[PDB]
RNA sequence: ACGUCGAUUUAUCGAGUAAAAUUCUGUAUACAUAUUGAUAAUGACAAUAUGUACAUUUGUCUUGACUAAUUACGUGCCAGCAGUCGCGGCAAUACGUAAGAGACUAGUGUUAAUCAUCAUAAAUAGGUUUAAAGGGUACUCAGA
RNA sequence: AUAGAUGAGUUUGGUGAUGGCUCUGAUUGAACACU
């Protein structure tokens, strides 16, 4: 472009780009309480398959996303106050939120021996 | 890095005939040319030991002997 | 003289012209092209005062490593110096008389920087070379003549003497060929110059320009001796040869060059005439009637002082140093602006073209001179009043360094007849081979062969006729 | 203008990449001051005005060109000798800075930087080989002149 | 002295004309490894092709690159190309070439920068196995276009060859070129 | 490297202090570093404090670990120079890669170095 | 571009470095080809200038 | 002070060394940037209005 | 303790100089003393110096490639993992356990965000035949 | 202020381009999980 046609305005910014998480991306919060409107079954899309566990949840702000269950075993049902963190199930649309495991109401895996920072485990105290 | 330089050197020449030529220095016949003839050629003028590199690569942690607990361990 | 004390010594003093001299630097060459042809590039005082400090710059660099020194015009290449101006000043009284030793002494610094010079000097002869231009060339190792070379030292007419070192050049030609081309004075143009030893090559000038194109893609090694360059080039200008002439023969050859030996070897110019009288004269068998006749008419019209000068030097200049050369002739060229027959001479011959008669030297003749007289004594003297001439350098040699690129005369056929035992024909082939079958060799080496070579023991072997 | 000197520089690197002896280029006062400093750089053989067609060859030196009036001024041309050496040219590239867009100058300051291989505002450090050719009150003098002679200007082009 | 076992030194023995104890004490390196398919009248043909670079530490540089089904052979067959193709690479001080070159294969440019004493190869994955086997140790490089992994070490390879000589541009241009960090030190620091 | 001799120091010691010779003599006589020299005295000096305030010196740790070190006695028996006392500090602006283009005969010497 | 690159004015250029020092870093060079020093002084002409 | 260096060095003799070596470029191409009028220009006039006459 | 533990080739491969044990120090801190913050006088509170005394936790992520680090068993497109490419359909180095290994450490991971990566809006410094992108046309005011 | 400019995975049967996305680096008045 010549040196005139930038003096009147021709480099615009970017197109944008959507956010893995909009509504935390959005109000550049790291996590957002919600209250469990339904606990369901997701599937994958053509290369995967199974039954992913997601939650329809309503966050503070008053929108409504599904949050993806991480972890073996959930004991959350309707009416259920959960803690959600942005990621994204990358074989289900729509499912663009996990929900954190050491939440208020989602306990954390029992039976988990590794990696339990990540499902909110203590730690057995075997000896102690 | 230093460079080491003698005074004899300096007092002699004074870096005019390193620029001899085309700005690098007088060219010297190859080495198998060197070893046919009888005579050797006339040495070059420059500093004593002039040609070997200096290894700046082993230089990576001497910030860490400015330590004052690793130089009480070096001495 | 470093770079400083060159541009002092050498300042543009008033009147010079900006583009008397034009040089030119290419990958390896350097060019000097005397820029004077409405004056048929006569050398003088501003030309040389920027030469010098060129010559002497070119000399500290290693990336200059061929000097080419040619002309502008296509008639001449250096048709003397400014003598006709030395001749007003001569008339000034003595404080313009030292004027004309000054510009001796430049012209004589400049040849001796170019007979000593450390790097390779070649020279154009693509014209008439005379004066001035003869002290550019003679010391010169390279000396490449044309088919427009009109060679001659046109200084025993106007009263002088010889010139910046063909004192030193002309003892050590060929048999006595040096004094009769200096007294006589004599013309020589085109091959002939080749042939006589004055040229060392001979080309014709539409190939001079790709010569230069060529000495300058030649790049040699910083280790190389001044013999390998030297020996680079010659090969070199010998493959722009389009052979000699196929009709013209050696003119100084044979019955003629015999003749030069038999009339031009003492030490008088007396006896000298008196020989020649004899050749003149009907019923010889030395068969140069016609030319001995033609060299009587020319050596008596010729200032006599100055031939008694010119042939005391060809012998004591065979055992002068190329330095000394110069030393002594700026002392001796310096008592000839006090003369009467170059003062006399130059006026009656340049500045008046001719005009008011010939001519009129102070001794009307040689006949006027006594046996006994002696008047060459005292261009020999030097005095206290005439500083010593101070080179640019102190390097000097009794013989020439490099000086062996040119036909083969007299000295290398008898350095092979005294080393080997070739034939009449097998002899001339010798040197067609170490030659790299030069133009030339076949006609030049026959020739000596027909001088001083006798056939004793028949075609078996062949002796020189000195014995 | 500047945009003689672009066309000069744009031209002398056809001319190169062509291997070509000879070039012409038109005769104004601004282009007669680069070739002056390409010649004095080094990267020219010789500059000679003439006419339409180039000069003898042979007495290029020596030619004596004619007077310029205004009966002869508009068939001028200045005839450039370029330089081959190695088998590659000596005036490769001559890529221009200053356009007639945009007229970059620079200062004593900032040539000293690109002087050493640093850059410098709409400049670049150069590297061996390179040139810098700056158009300024002494006349367009190479970046090394320039800083020698302690003065700023306006960048003309850059020669490898 | 059984270092060769099974015979692929002898063939290269005879080009280079060295013993096979002084081929093992070149540095060699695989660089690129392309798993290229033909389809044929059979199927698919999956061949290896990859390419290899040797150098001694000292100023010699080869590169090769052959393919086969196997990547065995693949590799062995370039090592042997790779070392019979070795040139001298000029290096300023032993150190880093010779300015600034940049050279350009196929839509990967390349652009190397001699840089000073102690800078260290800071250079891609692909160009600091180039020049540690070349023997350069101060060197900077930058990808322009494209990041080709085969014609960034061709663009780099021949990149090494294209430096500018300074003496052919003085005797070219009639003018020195000093070499400002000798006169000052009084010879070539290394 | 080898290290500077017991008797060694004193030597350096007494021409500095008994002798008054400047530091810099004494640095280009027996080829020690001008730091050196000046660190051989502080630390000789309080030798002299122990010795005058009647502290024990660790004599038997000097003895045994000077015999692990290489040696250079100064004197008579001068074999080697100690070190180098003309080594100059690299500056970054001498490190650049620069070839000036100058005339085929000039005369670039250091001080014109200097300047580019 | 059906051309190829030839470098055949550059032989003894290329033969005079790749003789200059050995590929067994340690060790003299051997000796060169025997046609390195015949054209030693006789370089190629000025080819491709119109 | 700065100001007598920054105008000594634009007003300084070119070196010896580079004046001594540098090919001579003649003042008939490197000075005559002046064009006169043609000084036979009511000449050409005249002789040019017969002709097209 | 010329013992114990895990592998396995009962002697190979490790835990392992690791531990215990021995010889020293007195670090954070505790206490005491003194000075000081302030001087005309006024000290809420604490710092600094010196003396003496004490040897006090491990935690966490990763381990198909990018990316430093391995096997076994169970599971069987199920359960789950995943930043990207992807893994899982009965002999899975990718899931979940066990062991080993790689690394950071009173911190370690994850989520969110910003810069750089990105010459990825290119003034420096881009590009538009076939890949995003030449206006249907050129007379022309402004403007370059 | 003269040392400061660096890449990697991923489209294709395959090669070379184009053009995104992601990782590699630094950080927060950060939150959460296990400590
Ligand atoms: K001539
Ligand atoms: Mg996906
Ligand atoms: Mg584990
Ligand atoms: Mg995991
Ligand atoms: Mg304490
Ligand atoms: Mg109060
Ligand atoms: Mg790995
Ligand atoms: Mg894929
Ligand atoms: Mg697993
Ligand atoms: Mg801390
Ligand atoms: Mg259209
Ligand atoms: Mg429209
Ligand atoms: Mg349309
Ligand atoms: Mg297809
Ligand atoms: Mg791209």
């Amino acid at each position: 472009a010549t040196l005139n046609q930038v003096m009147r305005g021709c480099r615009k910014p970017q197109r944008a780009r959507h956010a893995v998480s909009p509504a935390l991306s959005s109000i550049k919060s790291p996590a957002l309480k919600g209250v469990c409107v339904k606990v369901g079954i997701t599937r994958p899309k053509k290369p995967n398959s199974g039954e992913r566990k997601t939650a329809r949840v309503r966050l503070s702000t008053g929108k409504v996303i599904t949050a993806y269950i991480p972890g073996e075993g959930h004991n959350i049902s309707q009416h259920s106050v959960v803690l959600v963190r942005g990621g994204r199930a990358q074989d289900c649309p729509g499912v663009r939120y996990h929900l954190v495991r050491g939440a208020l109401d989602l306990a954390g895996v029992a039976t988990r021996m590794s990696s339990r920072s990540k499902y909110g485990t203590k730690k057995p105290k075997k000896a102690s | 890095a230093v460079v080491n330089m003698d005074p004899a050197y300096m007092a002699k020449y004074n870096g005019s005939e390193q620029a001899a030529g085309r700005g690098s220095g007088l060219s010297e016949p190859p080495a198998y040319e060197k070893t046919a003839d009888e005579k050797p050629a006339k040495q070059v003028i420059a500093n004593p030991g002039r040609k070997v590199p200096t290894p700046y690569e082993q230089m990576t942690f001497a910030p860490l002997e400015r330590r004052l607990d690793i130089a009480i361990f070096r001495a | 003289i470093s770079t400083q004390a060159a541009a002092e010594l050498f300042k543009p003093v008033e009147g010079d012209e900006p583009e008397d001299v034009l040089f030119n630097s290419l990958y390896n060459l350097r060019s000097v092209e005397l820029n004077r042809p409405a004056k048929y590039n006569a050398l003088n005082g501003s030309m040389i005062r920027k030469i010098a400090p060129r010559l002497l710059e070119w000399e500290r660099s290693d990336m200059a490593n061929v000097i080419v020194i040619k002309g502008s015009g296509e008639k001449a290449f250096c048709a003397g110096g400014d003598v006709a101006a030395l001749a007003k000043q001569n008339a000034e009284g003595p404080e313009g008389v030292k004027k004309s030793v000054d510009y001796f002494g430049l012209e004589y610094k400049l040849n001796h920087l170019i007979s000593t010079y450390t790097r390779p000097y070649v020279a154009f002869l693509d014209g008439i070379t005379m004066g001035g231009g003869v002290g550019l060339s003679i010391h010169a190792p390279f000396r490449i003549a044309t088919e427009r070379t009109v060679f001659a030292m046109p200084e025993t007419k106007i009263g002088f003497f010889p010139d910046v070192g063909a004192s030193f050049f002309l003892p050590r030609m060929p048999g006595q060929v040096g004094p009769y081309l200096g007294l006589t004075s004599a013309l020589l143009k085109g091959v002939q110059v080749y042939y006589a030893g004055i040229a060392t090559h001979y080309l014709h000038s539409s190939s001079l320009p790709a010569l230069e194109s060529r000495l300058a893609e030649l790049t040699p090694r910083d280790y190389w001796t001044i013999e390998q360059r030297l020996s680079v080039i010659n090969d070199t200008i010998e493959e722009f040869s389009t052979g000699v002439p196929y009709d013209e023969n050696i003119e100084i050859g044979g019955k003629i060059r015999l003749a030069i030996d038999r009339c031009f070897k003492y030490d008088k110019i007396d006896e000298i005439i008196a020989a020649l009288k004899e050749e003149a004269a009907e019923g010889a068998k030395g068969g140069v009637q016609s030319w001995a006749k033609n060299t009587l008419e020319e050596l008596t019209q010729r200032s006599p002082t100055s031939l008694h000068v010119t042939l005391r030097q060809m012998r004591l200049g065979k055992s002068w140093g190329i330095a000394h050369t110069f030393k002594r002739e700026h002392q001796m060229a310096a008592k000839f602006m006090k003369s009467h027959d170059f003062n006399e001479g130059v006026t009656a011959l340049l500045i008046d073209k001719g005009a008011n008669g010939p001519a009129k030297w102070k001794p009307a003749s040689l006949d006027e001179i006594p046996p006994g007289a002696n008047i060459s004594e005292d261009y020999f003297r030097n005095d206290p009043e005439v500083p010593v001439l101070e080179l640019l350098n102190d390097r000097s040699y009794m013989q020439y360094p490099y000086n062996k690129f040119g036909l083969p005369n007299d000295y290398d056929v008898k350095e092979a007849i005294e080393k080997g035992n070739f034939t009449r024909e097998k002899l001339i082939d010798h040197f067609v081979e170490t030659r790299r079958g030069k133009q030339g060799v076949r006609e030049a080496v026959s020739d000596v062969l027909d001088r001083m070579a006798v056939r004793s023991k028949g075609t078996e072997h062949v002796q020189w006729k000195k014995e | 203008g500047i945009q003689q000197i672009t066309n000069m520089c744009s031209h002398l690197q056809n001319a190169s990449r062509a291997r070509l002896g000879l070039t012409s280029l038109p005769n104004t006062k601004y282009n007669l001051a680069l070739a002056l400093a390409l010649h004095r750089a080094g990267f020219i053989s010789s500059i000679t005005r003439g006419g339409p067609h180039p000069p003898t060859p042979e007495a290029l030196m020596t030619y004596e060109p004619e007077p310029v009036t205004s009966a002869n001024v508009a068939t001028r041309r200045l005839w450039v000798g370029l330089k081959y050496w190695n088998e590659e040219p000596v005036l490769k590239e001559l890529k221009p800075i200053s356009k007639p867009s945009r007229l970059v100058t620079a200062s004593l300051e900032q040539l000293n930087r690109v002087a050493r291989g640093f850059p410098a505002g709409y400049m670049k450090g150069l590297q061996l080989g390179e040139c810098l050719f700056v158009n300024t009150d002494r006349g367009v003098l190479e970046v090394r002149e320039a800083v020698e002679r302690k003065v700023g200007g306006l960048v003309l082009c850059k020669v490898k | 002295d059984g270092l060769d076992d099974k015979g692929q030194y002898q063939e290269l023995k005879k080009r280079t004309g060295m013993s096979v104890r002084q081929i093992l004490q070149l540095k060699t390196k695989k660089l690129v490894h392309r798993r290229v398919v033909n389809q044929t009248r059979l199927g698919k043909i999956a061949s290896d092709s990859v390419m290899v670079i040797a150098g001694n530490g000292d100023g010699w540089l080869g590169l090769g690159m052959a393919k086969s089904v196997e990547a065995s052979i693949a590799v062995e067959k370039a090592t042997l190309l790779a070392i019979q193709n070795m040139q001298p690479i000029p290096r300023y001080e032993n150190r880093t070439i010779y300015g600034e070159v940049t050279t350009k294969v196929s839509g990967t440019i390349v652009r190397l920068n001699s840089r000073p004493p102690g800078f260290g190869l800071r250079v891609s994955h692909r160009i600091f196995e180039m020049c540690r086997a070349a023997g350069i140790r101060d060197l900077s490089a930058k990808f322009l276009r494209s990041r080709n992994p085969m014609n960034t070490v061709k663009a780099t390879y021949q990149a090494l060859l294209s430096q500018p000589n300074p003496e052919d541009l003085a005797i070219g241009r009639g003018k020195k070129l000093v070499d400002v960090r000798k006169v000052y030190y009084g010879g070539s620091v290394y | 490297q080898p290290v500077l001799s017991e008797g060694s120091r004193e030597i350096i010691y007494q021409d500095v202090m008994e002798k008054g010779l400047p530091i810099k003599a004494v640095s280009a006589k027996y080829n020690v570093d001008v730091r050196r020299v000046a660190a051989v005295i502080r630390l000789k000096e309080i030798e002299k404090r122990w010795i005058k305030e009647y502290k024990p010196l660790a004599r038997p740790y000097a003895r045994a670990v000077m015999k692990m070190l290489p040696q250079t006695v100064l004197g008579g028996p001068d074999q080697k120079p100690h070190e180098s006392i003309n080594d100059v500090h690299v500056h970054s602006y001498t490190t650049q890669q620069l070839f000036v283009p100058v005339s085929e005969s000039r005369e670039f010497t250091r001080e014109d170095a200097a300047k580019a | 571009g059906k051309g190829r690159i030839f470098q055949a004015a550059k032989v003894y250029q290329r033969a005079s470095e790749a003789a200059a020092t050995n590929i067994v870093s340690g060790l003299p060079p051997r000796n060169p080809p025997l046609w390195l020093k015949a054209i030693e002084s006789i370089p190629p002409a000025e080819i491709n200038t119109r | 002070a700065r100001y007598l260096a920054n105008k000594r060095a634009a007003q300084a003799p070119e070196r010896l060394d580079e004046v001594f070596t540098r090919a001579t470029i003649r003042e008939s191409t490197a000075k005559n940037t002046f064009v006169p009028l043609d000084p036979e220009a009511f000449v050409k006039a005249e002789e040019a209005r017969i002709k097209h006459a």
